């Protein structure tokens, strides 16, 4: 599944910010926490959706249809 | 349900602006009653919050 | 035969209170009480009661 979009609580949107929030952990080797909030996301409500989404969309877009 | 045991169901539902928010905004997803906390003695679901 | 005497008289399990509630006909703090549940499992314990000051039994929920 991608990122939701709008923060279910507040309404901001999110989704934008995910390849952001990998790039963030891939090279930057920074860790999370404040790579959050140098992502500049300071509600937390807003905070548990990239903090807890998994992405299945990549395991599922591994087949080979048509 | 939680992982307590705790099932219920929706009662009715409200938009943001009578929901009860807070100082920051944060308006929360769902309030449940204080009376399932003591006779069913689950303080772990209150710990992990 | 003093120790038949003893013997002879059996079980004298006794009870043990406190003072918190009242009795439910002499309206007396001797209170003691029990703990299990009996109905199914959504619901707590039963909490018996039982009156010593005049032997008195009654219930809360
Ligand atoms: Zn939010
Ligand atoms: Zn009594």
């Amino acid at each position: 599944m991608i990122v939701p979009v709008r923060c279910f609580s507040c309404g901001k949107v999110v989704g934008d910010k995910w390849e952001s929030y990998l790039n963030l952990l891939q090279e930057d080797e920074l860790d999370e926490g404040t790579a959050l909030s140098r992502l500049g996301l300071k509600r937390y409500c807003c905070r548990r959706m990239i903090l807890t989404h998994v992405d299945l969309i990549e395991k599922f877009l591994r087949y080979n249809p048509l | 349900a939680s992982r307590h045991g705790q099932k219920g169901t929706i009662g009715i539902t409200y938009r943001r602006e009578d929901m009860p928010f807070t100082a920051e905004g944060i308006v929360p997803d769902l309030i449940i009653n204080p009376h399932a906390i003591p006779s069913r003695m689950t303080v772990a679901h209150l710990i992990e919050c | 035969a003093k120790q038949n005497l003893y013997n002879a008289q059996g079980a004298t399990i006794e009870r043990s209170v406190t003072d918190r509630f009242t009795c439910g006909k002499c309206k007396e703090k001797k209170v003691s009480y029990y703990q299990l549940q009996t109905r199914s499992a959504d619901e707590p314990l039963t909490t018996f009661c039982t009156c010593e000051a005049c032997g008195n039994r009654w219930k809360f929920s």
